[PDB]
């Protein structure tokens, strides 16, 4: 806590407000602060040869926005990963509490990676698609998974993509990281 | 002549704790005494029963469910009942006896439904008509479960009681706690007569559980510490009323034992002043409301 | 939606149309490239026709406040089944698509239901038979 | 002393947004009641533009305004007569939007054009529909029984001011404008007469 | 302090579309739904949409500052009648554009004849390169439908409300000779401001002669 | 900021088809509706059909870029008289094309002849070599309708303002010359442009000249 981590943290824009084992405060850039979050779980595991675990709550907030109220809110999604779910991280929203491992690779990899290289090769897609993509995943009526499939085929994105997308729409869990990953893609995106 | 007051609350309240942006889901037994004297100041009323043979105790959380009891500050997972603060009326013979585990303690911490709290971001417009600025500002409120309510045990003669009576009446449209004639604290009030509380107050026991926040005068502070497990709770505010001083006036800083302390010696409280030189005594109760139980 | 049960009592449901679709789905080798046909021959062009019967009354019901069904709607139904009798007759593969999805027969239980869900649940079926027909193409 | 009640109705007739997060959806909400989330009109909201508006009328600082809604200036300490509650959305409101299965509130969106690149910027605000109903609660404190019935019209010159304005929100765009049903004006403490005053 | 009301209708000439969104369509139906008020189900004329209309046809016709990033640049007039935003020189704006509402008596005439309020306008796009069009069905305000409209003025200043009411009545006309609403420039949004009644509401002011 | 306002006639040299959709229609009846105005139930033309097949005509005129992909790639004559939505370069149109109304003279007149506005004509497709044939019934404008077109352009620049003019009478040319509407290489939409008057309905410019 007090040493490693100023190395795990290295090259990253983020301000650790307090560290510890009891409790840790970090402010960074949003997308610095994730990466950062997961380097440190994995690091933690490491450390410890496992039998310890980390629960964190991520929150993002405009930077005008007051820091007590930051610490306020973030301290609510901490609580909400430590209640159950103890080593799963709570990212941005009550409704999104996600396993380290899932929110590493079943999201930010298998997920978001995909959709980054299709959207930046295809000249035909957009910001705009991938908000059209999301407005049917959040509605979560059955006719919008068929809606989605008649956008899909429209598309023309990769078949395996499109059965990709198609599958984790269908699945809950599945949904849940397809619309983080779409939200982290446009957050990563828009300028 | 102990009487049941349940309150039920229309709109969320603020009970502020230390500023304006935290809120608590209870008061101490001196904000509704403060209260109670400041409705008998406007309806004209003689203090001498308040301040002489009234004896109250903090507002303590009701469920349909259940009526909760503060946690006694007995020695017995010890994070499991460090987190529980209230114990239904049932379960504190059990709570007392130790019969209790952690996981039931858990249980019991999930029992109560009092509310849920909430941040309400408000704005200041005064200063944008002379070229200045919206001024953001939080007020923390409390919003109760429609069955959820705070109730509070009044004890005296029958004189003080019907004074109670009226002063609770004109208290529900007065409201309580703080940001109340700007939204919040209107409370709709019922007296009964409660067989669980009296005959669970008729009890003889060897250890003396402070309901109210309460402290004892100088003589009686030296036999009531001995053997004590308590939580000295500062007590602090600004003066509310127009006459005290031509500004706004702090109270001079009080402790009180916290409710739920246990005392092996019982000790009468007793109505103090924190005033410093105003045009009136401002009172603050401390008297000492006691539940006697067996350890 | 639960709108039908088909012969040997399997419910219909997007799901189900999606599945319909699926089994009614081909893969002819004509001219060397695989080309798909979908319920022995059903073109998108026929299919589309066919939503926009399905359209002209929603807009009716979809706008409309009240839940039960206005007459004149009512009649706008009986007209759709017409509708698909002449298509039907017309083209084998209508046919063949109405008699696989049921869609001539749950008109008469939209028109029995007198309902406003009921016909918005038939028109999410029928989408969703548009939908799948387009994706599994 | 005497506590007098004013139970009355807010009828919504554009839509409202007190105000007071996800990329692509609603960027501002409105305050809804915790346990219930229905939407609520917040005392606070209503009592500060009360008495603006009877601020601009008279014009704040004015020894009646004081008087109505409290000051604490040095000197001046003054309770607040008018004690205006959070305004809750109606039991009637909810049968009636529960029929039709109307949501409370709509999403209302729009946005801005740039004067220099002509670009639009979007932005989705959640408005209480039109047609609901707020159950408003107003307690008037007797401090002195020879300035009741000016005070009362006072109330009146500011709520009929409110009905030509709108309450917290956009309002200059379309948005906050509403109507009061003044259903009561009753003597709920001491023995006042009540039956005179009128707030419409 | 008064507050003068002016009430009337506005007539759509052609077809008007206020988008909505928030609402997934259904595939073959119309994409771009227009504004509708939830309660009534019938469109509405936003009072955003009108001031924001008013406000820019008012400033090209005034003038713009060369390089003018925010609408608080505007002129003086504008930000007296309109708003204004700016640190330590906040504007309350007089005027406060309330949301149009289809007319009761358009309702009977539709009603009657058996009319939909909106219709249904199928066009399509032709590629430049594959010369392919593409179709889009958008709803449209019919013609002859009509919105009541109400608009409330603050009378702060009593200097300045005849000249105040002169820019409106030029917002107005530009207004009219300008459409409404999205793709306007297509043919669509055309309206005419021909009912107007003005009436002091509040207050003593004279609102006889406006 | 001034606006121009041109009125006058469209008027159909041959059976004018506009298609419109989600029309039901009767067994053996029309079963290719052209577009109509909801409230009158006339034929009408619409702005942007109009608006489309003048920029495309005049585009196409001018010359299309190799490899045009989108209309925003236009030249920039025709996307200042058109607008153009292109991501940093966003160009308002100065034409404002409205939807063109059956005008009650042309209606009066079909009226004394009794001659209903909208012809329906008989055409089939005949397979080359089995001679199968389809029958289609299809909805032209009977010959000799007039359209009220009115035409709002914006003066944006005032030195602009003649070549626009200029660009405007040549896209004009072109579409008489071309058809309006579809099946014009089967005949379908030849058109004739009149003009009524051009006048300067907002500010000072001086549009006698034009």
């Amino acid at each position: 806590f007090k040493f490693e981590l100023s190395n795990i943290l290295k090259g990253a824009r983020i301000s650790v407000i307090y560290s510890g084992g009891d409790d840790l405060f970090l402010i960074g850039a949003w997308d610095d602060v994730i990466s950062k979050a997961l380097v440190l779980r994995k690091a933690f595991t490491r450390f410890s040869a496992g039998k310890l675990t980390f629960s964190a709550g991520i929150g993002m907030y405009p930077v005008k926005y007051p820091i007590s109220k930051m610490a306020s809110e973030t301290g609510v999604l901490e609580d909400l990963a430590k209640r159950g779910e103890k080593n799963q991280v709570a990212l941005w929203n009550d409704s999104k509490v996600f396993g380290w491992s899932q929110l590493e690779e079943q999201i930010l990899k298998e997920k978001m990676i995909p959709l980054q290289e299709a959207l930046t090769n295809s000249q035909e897609h957009g910001k705009s698609f991938l908000y059209k993509m999301l407005e049917l995943l959040r509605n979560e009526d059955q006719i919008n998974i068929a809606r989605l499939a008649y956008l899909l085929a429209r598309s023309s994105l990769s078949e395996e993509l499109t059965q990709s997308i198609f599958a984790w729409s269908q699945n809950k869990q599945q949904k849940v990281e397809l619309i983080t990953a779409i939200e982290y893609l446009v957050y990563q995106i828009r300028e | 002549v102990v009487k049941l007051v349940k309150l039920t609350f229309k709109s969320p309240v603020h009970f502020g704790m230390k500023r304006l942006s935290d809120s608590n889901h209870t008061i101490a037994a001196d904000t509704l005494f403060s209260a109670l004297i400041i409705e008998a100041l406007q309806q004209q009323l003689e203090l001498s029963h308040l301040l002489n043979n009234l004896v109250i105790t903090d507002l303590f959380p009701y469920n349909k469910t259940s009526y909760f009891l503060p946690k006694p500050l007995i020695r017995i997972g010890y994070k499991a009942f460090k987190k529980l603060t209230y114990i239904p009326v049932e379960n504190y013979s059990e709570y007392l006896r130790g019969e209790i585990d952690s996981l039931e303690a858990s249980k019991i911490a999930e029992s109560l439904n009092l509310g849920k709290a909430s941040l309400s971001t408000k704005v200041s417009l005064q200063a944008v008509d002379h070229n200045g600025e919206s001024e953001p500002y939080s007020v923390g409120n409390f919003t109760f479960y429609p069955e959820s309510g705070l109730y509070f045990l009044a004890k005296g003669n029958a004189d003080t009681i019907g004074q109670l009576e009226i002063l609770m009446h004109a208290l529900q449209y007065s409201g309580i706690g703080g940001k109340r004639s700007a939204g919040y604290g209107q409370f709709r009030c019922t007296i009964e007569d409660s067989g669980k509380f009296d005959s669970l107050l008729s009890q003889t026991g060897n250890i003396a559980i402070l309901l109210s926040s309460a402290m004892a005068s100088d003589e009686e502070l030296v036999d009531c510490l001995e053997d004590a497990r308590y939580l000295l709770k500062k007590r602090t505010g600004f003066v509310q009323s127009k006459t005290y001083a031509d500004q706004l006036v702090k109270k001079k800083d009080f402790y009180a034992f916290s409710a739920g302390s246990t005392f092996y010696q019982k000790f009468n409280g007793k109505i103090f002043d924190v005033s410093d030189n105003g045009r009136h005594s401002v009172y603050r109760y401390a008297k000492a409301f006691w539940l006697e139980g067996k350890i | 939606m639960e709108l039908a049960k088909t012969k040997t009592g399997e419910m219909i449901d997007l799901n189900f149309a999606r599945k319909v679709v699926e089994e009614n789905k081909r893969v002819k080798d004509n001219r060397g490239r695989q080309e798909i046909v979908l319920f022995n021959g059903l073109t998108t062009s026929k299919l589309r026709n066919l939503l926009e019967l399905i359209n002209h009354v929603y807009t009716k019901v979809y706008n409309s406040d009240d839940t039960t069904l206005s007459e004149d709607v009512r009649d706008e139904l009986e007209y759709l089944k017409v509708k698909f009798a002449y298509e039907s007759g017309r083209e084998p593969a209508v046919r063949t698509f109405i008699e696989k999805t049921y869609v001539d027969k749950l008109v008469d239980v939209v028109l029995k239901k007198n309902t406003k869900k009921i016909f918005l649940d038939y028109c999410k079926y029928f989408e969703a038979l548009v939908a799948y027909a387009k994706f599994y193409r | 002393y005497s506590k007098i009640r004013i139970v009355g109705k807010i009828d919504v007739l554009t839509g409202l947004h007190i105000g007071g997060s996800m990329i692509g959806a609603i960027a501002s909400p409105v305050v809804r009641d915790p346990y219930s989330r229905l939407p609520i009109i917040p005392g606070s909201s209503i009592k500060g533009k009360m008495r603006s508006l009877l601020a601009k009328h008279i014009g704040q600082d004015a020894p009646e305004i004081l008087r109505l809604f409290g000051s604490s200036q040095k000197g001046a300490i003054q309770s607040s007569r008018l004690q205006i509650s959070d305004a809750f959305f109606s039991k009637a409101s909810q049968e009636e939007f529960d029929k039709k299965d109307l949501a409370y509130t709509e999403t209302k969106f729009e946005n801005t054009i740039s004067r220099l690149t002509a670009v639009a910027n979007p932005r989705q605000i959640e408005r209480v529909t039109r047609g609901a109903s707020f159950d408003f609660h107003i307690i008037y404190n007797v401090e002195n029984i020879n300035e009741v019935m000016a005070d009362f019209e006072n109330i009146k010159t500011a709520i009929h001011l409110l009905e030509n304005d709108y309450l917290g929100g956009g309002g200059t765009r379309g948005n906050g404008r509403i109507r009061f049903v003044i259903d009561s004006i009753d003597t709920v403490v001491g023995d006042f007469d009540s039956s005179n005053l009128s707030i419409k």
